[PDB]
């Protein structure tokens, strides 16, 4: 469904928020200068979840696969269509006379 | 008096368990920064 598309947006949005958090946490270090060198578990969990869901949405978004056998789409092609030859059309048929000229 | 200085130093200026709580405070900080 189309809702899949909407999902991927929010995933990025989620990721975007994570970025902000990370930046802030980096500022934290850049204002704490302690031997932490570790991101908060909440923010990393949020980032991982955003990655997972966004990838999952993408999986739907990629589309649908197509079968390799060339005789797939031609099965329903009746002979009444392939014979038309649009370039070689002729207008000397009963359609013009029968219908309004 | 500052003609004869003995020692000087440079001092830096002054600065200008559950995941649900962490998210709550983080989102609160986000709203605070947005308001600022």
């Amino acid at each position: 469904p189309s809702l899949w598309k909407g999902l991927v947006g929010i995933g990025l949005f989620a990721l975007a928020h994570a970025a902000f958090s990370a930046a802030q946490h980096r500022s934290y270090m850049r204002l704490t200068e302690k031997e932490d060198e570790s991101l908060p578990i909440d923010i990393v969990l949020q980032t991982l979840l955003a990655f997972a869901v966004t990838c999952y949405g993408i999986v739907h978004i990629a589309g649908e696969f197509k079968d390799m056998d060339a005789t797939s789409e031609l099965k329903n092609k009746t002979f009444d269509t392939l014979r038309n030859h649009p370039s070689f059309y002729v207008f000397n048929h009963r359609g013009r006379v029968l219908f309004r000229p | 008096s500052l003609a004869e200085v003995v020692c000087l130093e440079m001092v830096d200026l002054p600065l200008t368990d559950g995941l649900l709580g962490m998210f709550l405070k983080r989102l609160s900080s986000q709203l605070i920064l947005l308001q600022a």
